[PDB]
This record gives C-alpha cells, sequence and structure tokens, in this order.
C-alpha cells in the first residue's frame, strides 16, 4: 500500500511537468542544449 | 528524444540568455563574404579588359602637332 500510494503521487507529480525528464540530481549525465549559449 | 526536445525548447524559452534561433553555430558567412568580394573583382576586371582596347592616342605636341 506504500508503494501504491507512492507511485500514484507518482504519477500526478512527474508525469504532466515536461521539466522532469528524469531525476535532477542526475542531470549531469544529459546531453547538452544546442539553443543555450 | 522527443522528451529531451521538448525540455530544451522549454528551458530555452524559461532562460534569457537563449539562442534567438535553433540553427546552431553559423560558419558561412566567411565564404560568402570572399565569394562576394571576388565576383565583385572578377567583374570589376573583366570590364578593364573590354574598357582598354586602346588602338592609338592624338597627344599634342608642341612643335609637331600645333
Amino acid at each position: 500500500g506504500k508503494i501504491h500510494g507512492a507511485v500514484w503521487r507518482m504519477k500526478h507529480l512527474f508525469a504532466t511537468n515536461f521539466k522532469m525528464v528524469g531525476h535532477p540530481r542526475y542531470a549531469y549525465a544529459l546531453p547538452k542544449n544546442p539553443l543555450l549559449q | 528524444k522527443l522528451k529531451l526536445d521538448a525540455y530544451h525548447l522549454l528551458e530555452a524559452s524559461q532562460s534569457e540568455t537563449a539562442a534567438k534561433s535553433a540553427l546552431s553555430d553559423l560558419n558561412w558567412f566567411s565564404d560568402l563574404a570572399d565569394i562576394y568580394s571576388g565576383q565583385q573583382t572578377m567583374a570589376e576586371m573583366d570590364v578593364a579588359l573590354k574598357a582598354q582596347g586602346e588602338q592609338k592616342l592624338s597627344y599634342p605636341i608642341q612643335g609637331k602637332n600645333i
């Protein structure tokens, strides 16, 4: 039930952000934006 | 990939130093300048091959032509 609640909140809070492609602690591993300069 | 493209567009919208275009580093303005100057000069010096036939001249000289 704890896991169910956790995933049920993860859905609502992550699936419609457009800012969380992954977790922010691992954004170093992402590719770099070509539009920033 | 789609998500990352969306995120990049979004963070570019949120940032102020964002590129005004997504057309990365442009490096073909030098070649354009060089070919422009080249065509200009090539015309300027394909003119004076034609405009200097110079058959003969008539210089007035004291004692002879006067």
